[PDB]
C-alpha cells in the first residue's frame, strides 16, 4: 500500500532522528564527567 | 503568499552561512518537441530557455536557482559577467551550444551550467535533457539513440530525483518515450509525475479525457494538463502572463474539463511540486532544529 509504506517508514524515521539528539547529550555529558575529577583510588598503581 | 519553505530559505539567507535545506534534484523528460523546455521555463516563470520547433536542446543544461534579493543569472564560463537581460542569456545559451556541437544537428554529452540568483528560488536545481529520437538527421551518427539515452540514465537513474514525464496529447499516450524511461527506472510510480502538454491540438472529436483521470494507464500521482504558447505566439513575443491566462480560460470552458479546472494548469503543478518538495525534508528538520 504506497502511501501506507511511505508514512509508515517517514514516522519510524522521524523518531529515530529525534532520538539522536538525546543519545549524543548523554556521551558528551559522560565525558564531560570524566573530566570533572580524577579518581585514583581503584586499578591503579598508587590504589 | 509565500509557502513555509520558502520561508526557510529566505531565513537561512538572513542568517547567512551553515545552515540549508536538501532537497531533490528535478529532472524534465519527454520525446523531441513533446514541450518539455516549455515547462521549464513556466515553472522557472523567465523566459530565457531556446524554443521552438525542430532539435533545438542539444546539451544538458543544468540550471541552479539560488535565493538572493536582486535576480540575475551567471555562467561558470564568461566569469564574473552579470546577466540582468536574459535575452542575452538565451543568445549565450545557443552561442555555446554551437561552439561544441556545431550547426548540424550535432549532440553532444557535455553540460551547460546556469546559476540563477532570485528572491524566493529555495536552492532547487533543475536539468533539462536534450529530447529522444529514432532516426538519425543531419550530422548525426546512426547510433545517436542510445548516446541519448545513456545521457538520461546519468540523471534519471539516481535517487533523490523528481522526474518530470512530457507527453503530447495529439500523440496517443501508447507511444511516449517519457513513460517508457519513468516506467523502466521507476516501476513503482514514486516519483515520477506526469505532464500532458498539447491539449489545445487535439484533433477535433478527440480529447485526453481518460488519460487526466488516471484511468487509461494508471500512474501513482496522476496526469497534470498544460497548455502553453504556440510557435506564433512565441515569435509574436506575448507575455506569461496572457499565456496563463489563456490556459485558465481554455480548461474552464473546454466540455470535457470543467470538472478537472481545479486540478489543471501549470499553478496547480507549482503546488505538486511545492508539497512534493516539502515531504522531503520531513525526516530531517529535526536535525535542523
Ligand atoms: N499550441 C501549443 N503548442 C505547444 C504547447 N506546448 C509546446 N508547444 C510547442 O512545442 C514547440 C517545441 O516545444 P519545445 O519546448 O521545443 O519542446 P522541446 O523540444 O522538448 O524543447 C514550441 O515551439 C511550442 O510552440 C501547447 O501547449 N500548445
Ligand atoms: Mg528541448
Amino acid at each position: 500500500y504506497p502511501r501506507l509504506r511511505e508514512e509508515m517508514e517517514r514516522i519510524v524515521t522521524t523518531h529515530i532522528r529525534e532520538r539522536e539528539g538525546r543519545t549524543k547529550e548523554q556521551v558528551m555529558l559522560l565525558i564531560d564527567i570524566e573530566l570533572a575529577y580524577m579518581n585514583t583510588n581503584h586499578e591503579d598503581f598508587i590504589g | 503568499l509565500i509557502p513555509l519553505v520558502n520561508r526557510l530559505q529566505d531565513a537561512f539567507s538572513a542568517i547567512g552561512q551553515n545552515a540549508d535545506l536538501d532537497l531533490p534534484q528535478i529532472a524534465v523528460v519527454g520525446g523531441q518537441s513533446a514541450g518539455a523546455s516549455s515547462v521549464l521555463e513556466n515553472f522557472v516563470g523567465r523566459d530565457f530557455l531556446p524554443r521552438g520547433s525542430g532539435i533545438v536542446t542539444r546539451r544538458p543544461l543544468v540550471l541552479q536557482l539560488v535565493n538572493a534579493t536582486t535576480e540575475y543569472a551567471e555562467f561558470l564560463h564568461c566569469k564574473g559577467k552579470k546577466f540582468t537581460d536574459f535575452e542575452e542569456v538565451r543568445l549565450e545559451i545557443e552561442a555555446e551550444t554551437d561552439r561544441v556541437t556545431g550547426t548540424n544537428k550535432g549532440i553532444s554529452p557535455v553540460p551547460i551550467n546556469l546559476r540563477v540568483y532570485s528572491p524566493h528560488v529555495l536552492n532547487l536545481t533543475l536539468v533539462d535533457l536534450p529530447g529522444m529520437t529514432k532516426v538519425p538527421v543531419g550530422d548525426q551518427p546512426p547510433d545517436i539513440e542510445f548516446q541519448i539515452r545513456d545521457m538520461l540514465m546519468q540523471f534519471v537513474t539516481k535517487e533523490n530525483c523528481l522526474i518530470l514525464a512530457v507527453s503530447p496529447a495529439n500523440s496517443d499516450l501508447a507511444n511516449s518515450d517519457a513513460l517508457k524511461v519513468a516506467k523502466e527506472v521507476d516501476p513503482q510510480g514514486q516519483r515520477t509525475i506526469g505532464v500532458i502538454t498539447k491539449l489545445d491540438l487535439m484533433d477535433e472529436g478527440t480529447d485526453a479525457r481518460d488519460v487526466l483521470e488516471n484511468k487509461l494507464l494508471p500512474l501513482r500521482r496522476g496526469y497534470i494538463g498544460v497548455v502553453n504558447r504556440s510557435q506564433k505566439d512565441i515569435d509574436g513575443k506575448k507575455d506569461i502572463t496572457a499565456a496563463l491566462a489563456a490556459e485558465r480560460k481554455f480548461f474552464l470552458s473546454h466540455p470535457s474539463y470543467r470538472h478537472l479546472a481545479d486540478r489543471m494548469g501549470t499553478p496547480y503543478l507549482q503546488k505538486v511540486l511545492n508539497q512534493q518538495l516539502t515531504n522531503h525534508i520531513r525526516d530531517t528538520l529535526p536535525g535542523l532544529r
